[PDB]
């Protein structure tokens, strides 16, 4: 068969896409700080294939941590088209969601979905280094349920 | 814990100072949860008498 | 005040009144303050909202079971410091420091008093008065407020 | 109307503009720069997919917080589609593609579905039918891509009449297919193409305007072009099937009375003063003819 | 007396001789030296004399005042001279600090310390950036903490909170994009100013 | 009764200070080992 | 009123220290255009800085337009520099949002805006 | 050194407030009301 | 008291017993192995990894998590309309809007919370004179839309309707406490 | 000895769940062969092992079960499950698991605990919880 | 090949801070203090309190006051860690980090168990401290302080005989000494250069009168006696630890009067008055005076202090932070002059550029 | 246990249920409306009068550390009750 089988196979697809991604964790806030106790031993990183610190030009996700700035929103979505286009994101942070504190600032920017897309959305002021692997995981499965051959059979 | 008595004298040999008994992370015989409730202490002046706010 | 209430004992209770509509009670705060019996009986001319008893057991309402609806009843909740009477209108709907007051003028009569306007986001909550010493002299009317 | 269709605010980004849409095929080159036409000012756009959701994550921004919705259906089931505009001031259907499938051919795609689209808007309260067929499409045209189309043409008239109709000539922005196309390898082939932008504006300002309600508009710009000329012209700026060959060659017309674009609120941008940007990604002005 | 901050009576008068320590050696460009409650030193001077202070302030042995902290920019907009701009200090030797401040315009600019303080290079220039105060002799001018396309001077108490802009990426040009300011929920401006003065012997009579 | 939490006196000392023990041999031990085993490759 | 002047006196000797500006602006609208791609070719980007220029010629006071020349030579530095990005340049122009109504009739079927 | 002028003291062009907020903009100067409740 | 880090530097006599002593610390190398042989103890060590999802990490009951509204042990929402837990809420993060309940009793018609607002600070939770907001363990409820966060109120009551169980035992051991 | 001592322990680890299906489930499941006492076994398969000998972080440890509420909890395993009283247990907040001291019934509470549903249906939605603030004005249907 | 002259750019991520402030109370502003140094948090706290406790004229409680220098030299353990091995990571060694940070979250959970969650606590405020800390802590913090002299050392073990280390480290950003005081670095990097300083001890303010400990000063100005000075500060908290556990008194929390702390939540709840000041202190707060300090605090960082300005309004009037890195950063370009770029790394871990003083 | 719309949808504690013209049902669309069925002024009508003696007492909900600030009430009113604001409960006399 042919429609069963391109199933079976996008479980495998997106199986080596997930088990082994290379982020580009930013900086720029308190929020960072998680992510290293999160590259720490205790809630690893790398017991997932997920590496502490890829190069930008070949990562798979983007992990945005902190606030996010008038002026560096140019500089952070130059990123973003330079990574290549399976690109996943993920805005720890209440900053990044929608500025939370400083949404009403001025130099701020009210949610980093204001710039670019957003595979998951993660809460938090400072979300627990686990309360985010929770997240990790959610977009470990947002695609492990999405479908592009499937569909491209259809096409 | 399950450190069958060689590799101890292996990590301190390559290490330096008796560390079984200092080590990295916790095991036991600390914070048994769910102390008992507190009464707290009380501040001053919940004395009752030569008590105002002009002395305070 | 102090930081401390060293009372311990034990507090009253107050029966709450059926007045009207436009006003709520609650007369287990009520002070024993007189500023209300005083409005209706030196700018209002009534003489209903008497003070009945003494002692803590004293109650400030009408010994029965009468509506004080006329005009300048309402002036009545801006007099009362406490928030024992109060207007049921607004009983819930907001909070003061969260309005931002706009000041204006009434309407509706030719007098064209002087008002404070009350908006929480956008919206209306209240009606109050302006202090201006020749138009009504600090209050207004029920009907606009 | 209502309460909240009322278009009171400002601006766009967060305002309202009662122009809650349901734009279909906005997942490749057309409709993304609508919905940020209609994104911006604030309008409820609704977007159905039938793709990946990774395919519509480029859609999820210029949409602000609610007013950029998602929903699954798929063309060969009715009542799906009935589902998707239940709450539809507006429709607008931007479907089409450049080959045949073998699930769906020209045929199926530019005439059955809008002809159900049509007959779905009509059983709800609608009031717009915004359709995009091509211009070059009354009928006998040397392709099949455009024959068919023109009967969807006649086929919405007689479901859901007083419908807009578009039908542009020929389209360039980045990542199209066209300006593209010649990048990546002659006369009696003139040409007169449209920037993207100034089709989306007249789509966005034809969904508010009194008028429109049934005229059927050609959005063609300026610049007729001459083929040679112009293909050449690339290779100055820059230094596959039947029906869409057979589609280049095809192109020819000159303006008979149609309505086009400065009256509807567009002043259309002429090709060589945006061109440069989108043949940037192949780097190390042309004759016109009225007719 | 357990709650109330002991007062520490002593350090006042030094605080207080040595504030007329220099006054009358300095009674140019020197107007009202004071002292808080706390023991904590003020000097209110005019612009034209700002080096010739703190040079004695940074050069002379019982001044050694060598090491600034902060250089910030106060707001006033109801007198002429709105923008009160503070400097203090700090011995090493003396163990003590100080407070010199100043006044302008928002042109009446301010030669600058750099020469005596080069710890000052910045803050000078965030309040070029914060209040649009130019200063004389200032190496290098320019922007620190705006973008480099931000018109304004915010930390003026005209300037609102949220700004004259916001940005975004309109896809059509493939840029981070500015248009006007458009809000979802509006910050809401709370009068938390209760009657009630709290503070007499401490006030303005009218 | 009022208990939030004061210790019992004591909790005893804590080491502060580096003590770094040297292990390592002195020096001698290390040329006169090397070359000597070097040597032993000569012959 | 006997103020205190400020690189400048009375305006028509600060005319000129205008002028030594628009030199450097006249000269890098080519320069920031290449170096750093941009959509305009040089020209609209010309008549835009005078468009500034031409917003700013009510000015009376020597000591505002003393002032003024500073902020511009600033933009500059961070322009004839590659601080800024093809995002900043090209934000003056208000390129995307709709200019509002300037009369009076369309200007009020969207918005209270007197 | 000092210099003469009796201008009207205009600022407007060193704040941005690009148009719309500078001259459709009344304002309002007072003294607030007594809040009647307290 | 001052203490120099670094004051070792002394003329004492560099002789052949010593001096080469820095060159049997160099070329016959023994610094390298000194911080070399400590590492490879470590590998001989338990790794405090945890399989987060089926061993999770110690928290203790003050967390300060996702918020709910609390209900007392006769139905009867908790939540009266005070108005301080937004006058606090630094982030500026709620609107509780209230009217009347239509029984004559005093509760809400609106509740709000934006979680991207939301610092997570405590304040609400303390400032509640009634323990009717509270913030709770939770802190897997990433969604993947900025929409799904901003909580309304039969979220966060249904949220309430469910740690009940829960917040009652750790509050439990908090009350008497602040 | 010494050594084998650890594997006269380290193999009734492997033979210590059941059978084989039941220790290569397991495996796959959560990589943690751990021999574990049981205090637990809710409503809908957690079993919530423990053991005190290990570090502070994998005394407890809770395997879920498949065949949650229509999602098959094989593979997917989530955090947002363990329901509300043992992740006060798993959390290390308390010492006493909820079969010698469970909550108290309040007869409002859940009876199943819904997971953090990410995108599916059956998932929250914002209102405008504000009964429309405002009422305009209707049409009299009698012509003039 | 070689530097010369660099220029920062410091300016990407502002956020208005200093002037959110102005909208928002004190109570309603202390958090914002948390993020400024975001890796060590309380001591932004413990000196924001101080502006405000000058102000009100109120010193808290010494059980208060006690705690607030325990974990004020808790705090003092963090930003070192954060700056020994992230001044390793950008030199390249991984791996203390990691041992580190296992030991470093055994040190949020003596947060997340006191104040409510890990990081950010809202546990200082101005009127002493929010809420007392639990009978399961105070063991708890002798079996970790027990373990954690050794942790270092067994870190000291590898990196301060290293190399690698040493001759990467050695001779680099010579600081002069006078020209630091012109700078006004005020924190690590004068005491590194043999400037004889420190506020906990030459001008006291909390309870640390009486702790006896010491000033690891750094001569040879370098970034290697820079580092030393930052790993013996992480010993000498120990003594202080130690001296800072043994004598806790018993006594009171969030200061006896009412106006400035709220009260007890089992007080507000039948006591009138106590529920009037918790309706008012969080709407309305403190009603300072009028008046202005410029409080300091050496953290890891160094002279952190605040110009607090006041208001008979309860809202502040133009707080303001003095980020003891702007200055270190404001000399970046000027120590590293006649070196090359690899150490110029080393520079920014041996200037602890944690951003958010620098930001704002 | 809620009343519903001839649209079809979910009524809250509030009559809050959009009419049938309004393009707001959308966001329900392939989604469902979240809604608590736990009206409160169901259940406290489901709860018995706590007929007590003397005419003013105190109220709490169950813990006086543990909710409703110890507030009083006169129970003159043998006509209707006393209620507590924070509460929903209802009281009389006995006598
Ligand atoms: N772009 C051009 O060169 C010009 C285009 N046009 C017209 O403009 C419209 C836009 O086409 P354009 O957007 O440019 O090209 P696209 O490639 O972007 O195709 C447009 C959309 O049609 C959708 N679609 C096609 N067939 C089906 C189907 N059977 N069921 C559901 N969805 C379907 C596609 O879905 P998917 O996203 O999966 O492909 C795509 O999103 C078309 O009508 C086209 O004829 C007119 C003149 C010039
Ligand atoms: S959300 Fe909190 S922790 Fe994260 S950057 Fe913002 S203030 Fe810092
Ligand atoms: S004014 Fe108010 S407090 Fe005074 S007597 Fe009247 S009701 Fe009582
Ligand atoms: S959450 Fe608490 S403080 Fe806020 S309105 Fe409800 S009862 Fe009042
Ligand atoms: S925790 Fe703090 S920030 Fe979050 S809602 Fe409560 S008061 Fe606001
Ligand atoms: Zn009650």
């Amino acid at each position: 068969r042919a429609e069963y089988v391109v199933t079976k196979l996008d479980d495998l697809i997106n199986w080596a896409r997930r088990s082994s991604l290379w982020p580009m964790t930013f900086g720029l806030a308190c929020c960072a700080v998680e992510m290293m106790h999160m590259a720490a031993p205790r809630y690893d990183m790398d017991r997932f294939g997920v590496v502490f610190r890829a190069s930008p030009r070949q990562a798979d996700v983007m992990i945005v941590a902190g606030t996010l700035t008038n002026k560096m929103a140019p500089a952070l979505r130059k990123v973003y088209d330079q990574m290549p286009e399976p690109r996943y994101v993920v805005s720890m942070g209440s900053c990044a969601n929608g500025g939370g504190y400083y949404h009403y600032s001025y130099s701020v920017v009210r949610g980093c979905d204001r710039i670019v897309p957003v595979d998951i959305y993660v809460p938090g002021c400072p979300p627990t280094a686990e309360a985010l692997l929770y997240g990790i995981l959610q977009l470990q499965r947002k695609i492990k349920r999405e479908q592009k051959l499937k569909i491209w059979y259809r096409r | 814990a399950s450190a069958t008595r060689v590799i101890q004298k292996l990590r301190n040999w390559a290490s330096g100072q008796d560390l079984q008994a200092k080590l990295q992370l916790r095991y036991q015989e600390i914070a048994k949860r769910t102390q008992p409730p507190p009464k707290l202490p009380v501040g001053p002046s919940h004395k009752l008498s030569n008590n105002y706010y002009c002395t305070r | 005040g102090s930081d401390r209430s060293r009372f311990l004992e034990g507090k009253r209770a107050v029966e709450d009144k059926n007045i009207g509509p436009l006003v709520k009670t609650i007369m287990t705060r009520c002070i024993q303050c007189t500023r209300c019996i005083r409005f209706a009986s030196e700018i209002a001319g009534v003489d209903d909202l008497g003070t009945t008893g003494r002692g803590n057991d004293m109650q400030v309402g009408t010994y029965i079971e009468k509506m004080f609806m006329s005009e300048l009843s309402g002036n009545v909740i801006d007099i009362c410091p406490v928030g024992a009477l109060t207007s049921k209108p607004y009983a819930f709907t907001a909070r003061p420091w969260e309005t931002r007051k706009t000041e204006s003028i009434d309407v509706m009569d030719a007098v064209g008093s002087n008002i404070v306007v009350s908006t929480r986001t956008g919206e209306v909550m209240r009606i109050l008065p302006r202090m201006h010493e020749d138009i009504n002299e600090e209050w207004i009317s029920d009907k606009t407020r | 109307l209502h309460h909240a269709v009322i278009p009171h605010g400002k601006g766009g980004r967060s305002s309202v503009s009662g122009v809650v849409a349901t734009v279909f095929g906005a997942t490749g080159f057309l409709g993304r720069y609508v919905v940020n036409h209609l994104g911006r000012m604030g309008s409820q756009v609704i977007i159905p997919y039938r793709c990946d959701v990774y395919d519509i994550m480029h859609l999820r921004l210029m949409g602000d917080l609610g007013q950029l919705t998602f929903l699954e259906w798929d063309a060969r089931d009715k009542d799906s589609i009935r589902k998707a505009v239940q709450h539809s001031n507006v429709v607008i259907n931007l479907i089409g593609r450049e080959w045949e499938t073998r699930n769906f051919d020209f045929e199926d795609v530019f005439v059955n579905i809008p002809r159900a689209i049509a007959q779905a808007s009509k059983e709800a309260g609608v009031e717009r039918f915004i359709h995009v067929s091509h211009l070059n499409a009354s009928m006998k045209s040397s392709s099949k891509s455009l024959r068919s189309k023109a009967v969807g043409e006649k086929e919405v008239r007689s479901v859901f009449p007083e419908a807009i109709i578009i039908r542009p000539s020929d389209i360039f922005g980045r990542e199209d297919r066209f300006l593209n196309h010649f990048a990546n390898y002659g006369f009696k082939t003139v040409k007169q193409p449209v920037y993207v932008a100034d089709v989306s504006k007249g789509i966005v300002n034809a969904t508010k305007d009194p008028d429109a309600v049934g005229k059927t508009f050609a959005f063609t710009g300026p610049n007729r072009y001459l083929l040679f000329h112009l293909v050449k012209y690339i290779f100055g700026m820059t230094h596959t099937t039947k029906d869409k060959v057979e589609r280049i060659h095809i192109s020819d017309v000159m303006p008979t009375d149609l309505p086009g674009l400065e009256d509807l609120g567009v002043q259309p941008t002429p090709l060589e003063l945006k061109s440069i940007e989108v043949l940037r990604r192949h780097r190390t002005p042309a004759k016109t003819v009225n007719y | 007396r357990p709650t109330v901050r002991p007062r520490s009576d002593v350090t006042h008068k030094q605080l207080s001789a040595f504030g007329e320590y220099v006054a009358e050696i300095l009674p140019k460009y020197v107007q009202q030296v004071q002292v808080s409650c706390l023991d904590e030193l003020e000097i209110c001077i005019h612009p034209d004399g700002v080096i010739p202070t703190l040079t004695f302030l940074r050069d002379h042995t019982n001044a050694q005042f060598k090491s600034l902290a902060d250089l910030t920019a106060v707001d006033v907009p109801t007198r002429q001279n709105r923008f009160e701009i503070v400097y203090n200090l700090l011995s090493l030797r003396f163990n003590s600090r100080i407070r010199v401040k100043t006044y302008a315009d928002e042109l009446t600019p301010i030669d600058s310390i750099v020469s005596v303080h080069i710890a000052a290079n910045w803050y000078e220039r965030e309040v070029w950036d914060m209040f649009g105060v130019f200063f004389f002799n200032h190496p290098d001018l320019r922007r620190i903490l705006t973008d480099y396309g931000f018109e304004g001077h915010p930390f003026r108490k005209d300037f609102p909170l949220t700004g004259y802009v916001e940005l975004r990426y309109d896809d059509e040009v493939k840029r981070v994009v500015a248009e006007p300011v458009e809000l979802a929920q509006e910050f809401r401006k709370f009068d938390l100013n209760s009657p009630w003065e709290a503070f007499p012997a401490y006030r303005q009579p009218p | 009764v009022k208990q939030d939490m004061p210790p019992p006196g004591g909790y005893g000392p804590i080491d502060y200070k580096r003590n770094l023990p040297r292990r390592g041999l002195s020096g001698y031990s290390m040329f006169a080992v090397g070359i000597g085993a070097l040597i032993f490759g000569y012959w | 009123t006997s103020v205190k002047p400020i690189f400048s006196r009375d305006l028509n000797e600060a005319k000129r220290r205008v002028r030594e500006l628009y030199r450097a602006w006249y000269r890098e609208v080519p320069n920031t255009v290449h170096l750093m791609q941009l959509d305009i070719t040089v020209k609209q980007g010309r008549d835009k800085v005078r468009e500034m220029f031409m917003k700013n010629a009510h000015v009376t006071d020597p000591r505002v337009v003393d002032l003024l020349v500073i902020k511009g030579k600033m933009e500059l530095q961070e322009t004839i520099k590659v601080w800024k990005q093809r995002t900043h340049v090209m934000r003056f122009f208000h390129e995307t949002e709709t200019p509002r109504p300037k009369d009076f009739l369309s200007k009020f079927y969207m918005g209270h805006d007197p | 050194q000092l210099i003469t002028v009796d201008e009207k003291l205009d600022i407007t062009t060193l704040t941005g407030v690009p148009e719309e907020h500078i001259k459709t903009r009344k304002v309002r100067i007072f003294v607030p009301a007594r809040n009647n409740m307290q | 008291t001052y203490k120099y880090v670094n004051k070792k530097e002394q003329e004492s006599e560099v002789d052949m017993k010593s001096a080469t002593d820095n060159a049997a610390r160099i070329l016959m190398w023994t610094e390298l192995i000194r911080g070399l042989g400590m590492t490879l103890s470590y590998l001989f060590r338990e790794p405090a990894t945890i399989n987060y999802p089926f061993e999770k990490g110690p928290l203790s009951p003050r967390f300060r998590g996702e918020h709910a509204l609390r209900r007392y042990p006769s139905g009867e929402e908790r939540c009266i309309a005070c108005k301080l837990c937004e006058a606090i809420c630094p982030a500026q993060a709620i609107t509780i809007e209230a009217e009347p309940r239509a029984d004559g009793s005093r509760r809400t018609t609106r509740y709000d919370i934006d979680m991207t607002k939301c610092i997570y600070c405590g304040f609400c939770q303390e400032a509640c004179p009634v323990d009717a907001i509270v913030e709770g363990p939770n802190f897997e409820f990433s969604t993947e839309t900025h929409e799904e966060l901003l909580y309304n109120k039969e979220k966060l009551l249904n949220n309430g309707d469910k740690w009940e169980a829960e917040i009652a035992a750790n509050i439990q051991a908090d009350y008497l406490y602040r | 000895m010494e050594l084998v001592e650890v594997l006269k322990r380290g193999v009734q680890q492997v033979t210590g769940h059941g059978g084989l299906r039941g220790l290569l489930r397991v495996f796959f499941r959560a990589n943690d062969i751990r021999i574990g006492t049981l205090v637990g076994e809710d409503k809908y398969g957690n079993k919530y092992y423990e053991d005190n000998k290990q570090f502070f972080g994998r005394h407890r440890w809770v395997i879920y079960t498949t065949e949650m509420n229509g999602k098959n909890t094989f593979w997917d395993v989530d955090g947002s499950m363990v329901p509300p009283e043992w992740h006060r247990w798993l959390h290390c907040m308390t010492d006493d698991p909820p079969t010698t001291n469970p909550p108290t019934a309040r007869k409002f509470i859940w009876t199943n605990h819904k997971f953090n549903v990410s995108a599916t249906p059956e998932q929250y939605v914002p209102y405008s919880t504000t009964r429309k603030k405002i009422h305009e004005w209707v049409p009299p249907s009698t012509p003039y | 090949e070689m530097v010369r002259k660099c220029d920062p750019h410091i300016g990407l991520l502002h956020r208005g801070t200093e002037k959110l402030i102005e909208y928002k109370t004190y109570l309603q502003a202390l958090p914002y203090f948390d993020r400024l140094d975001y890796v060590s948090m309380m001591c932004n706290e413990q000196a924001y309190s101080i502006a405000v406790e000058k102000l009100l004229n109120i010193q808290p409680p010494p059980r208060a006051q006690w705690i607030r220098v325990l974990f004020g030299e808790i705090t003092r353990i963090l930003n070192h860690i954060m700056a020994v091995t992230t001044h390793a990571l950008d030199i390249g060694a991984m791996t203390p980090f990691f041992w580190m940070f296992e030991e470093r979250e055994k040190m949020f959970e003596f947060y997340e168990r006191v104040s409510g969650a890990r990081m950010h606590a809202a546990y200082i405020r101005p009127g002493g401290v929010h809420q007392d800390l639990p009978l399961g802590l105070l063991d708890d913090i002798y079996e970790f302080s027990k373990n954690f002299s050794l942790r270092i050392d067994e870190v000291e073990e590898m990196l301060t005989n290293n190399r690698i280390w040493r001759n990467r480290t050695v001779d680099i950003g010579v600081v002069t000494a006078e020209d630091a005081l012109n700078y006004g670095f005020s924190g690590v990097m004068l005491r590194g250069s043999g400037i004889q300083w420190d506020l906990r001890k030459t001008q006291p303010y909390d309870v640390y009168d009486q702790v006896e400990f010491d000033v690891p000063i750094g001569s040879r100005g370098d970034c290697y006696d820079r580092y030393l000075c930052r790993v013996e500060e992480m010993r000498q908290s120990l003594r202080i630890i130690e001296q800072c556990l043994n004598k806790m008194p018993p006594g009171e929390i969030k200061v006896d009067d009412a106006k400035v702390s709220p009260p007890k939540r089992a007080e507000m709840k039948t006591s009138m008055e106590s529920l009037i000041h918790h309706f008012k202190l969080y709407t309305e707060g403190y009603q300072v005076p009028p008046g202005a300090t410029y409080t300091a605090i050496e953290a890891p960082k160094g002279e952190f202090g605040v110009y607090l300005v006041s208001d008979g309004s309860s809202r502040p009037y133009r707080c303001k932070i003095k980020a003891p890195g702007f200055a270190h950063l404001a000399g970046l370009d000027k120590m590293s002059k006649g070196h090359m770029l690899a150490d110029v790394v080393a520079i920014i871990g041996t200037q602890d550029i944690v951003f958010g003083e620098i930001d704002r | 246990g809620v009343q519903v719309s001839p649209s079809g949808e979910k009524i809250t504690h509030t009559g809050q249920v959009y009419d049938e013209k309004d393009y707001r049902r959308v966001r329900f669309v392939d989604r469902q409306k979240e809604v608590n069925e736990n009206f409160a002024i169901d259940l406290i009508a489901q709860q018995p009068v706590n007929e007590v003696e003397h005419r003013i007492i105190a109220c709490d909900g169950g813990g006086g550390a543990l909710g409703h600030p110890k507030v009083y009430i006169n129970l003159d009113k043998e006509t209707k009750t006393g209620t507590c604001g924070y509460c929903g409960l209802q009281f009389k006399q006995h006598h």
